[PDB]
């Protein structure tokens, strides 16, 4: 079968695929919005570093709950 | 899909919104 797709996991694959994209976009937007540098160069890096083992970092840290919930699901 | 996916999506969205709102009001205050 295919890899990293519906046959491998997430038999529905109709809601989580866009959910992850929209939450990632929201996190990237709010990382720069709550800055007081590079959007895709730092926000995405922080997200991918928090999914696995200033105030912007603190507020992005809330997304670790979503990351662990997604991993458990 | 059905009730479970919608419920978990709403729960995580509400948690994220509450966290970002708390951070925003803390920064503003």
């Amino acid at each position: 079968p295919s890899a990293f797709l519906e046959p491998f996991s997430a038999s529905v694959w109709v809601m989580m695929f866009v959910m992850l994209l929209i939450v990632s976009a929201i996190a990237v937007f709010v990382f720069e919005y709550f800055s007081p540098s590079f959007t895709i160069g730092k926000a995405i890096w922080l997200l991918w570093g928090l999914v696995f083992n200033t105030t912007s970092k603190i507020m992005v840290s809330v997304w670790a709950f979503f990351a662990v919930i997604f991993l458990a699901s | 899909t059905f009730e479970n996916m919608a419920g978990v999506f709403m729960l995580v969205a509400g948690g994220i919104v509450a966290g970002i709102f708390l951070i925003f009001i803390e920064i503003a205050y």
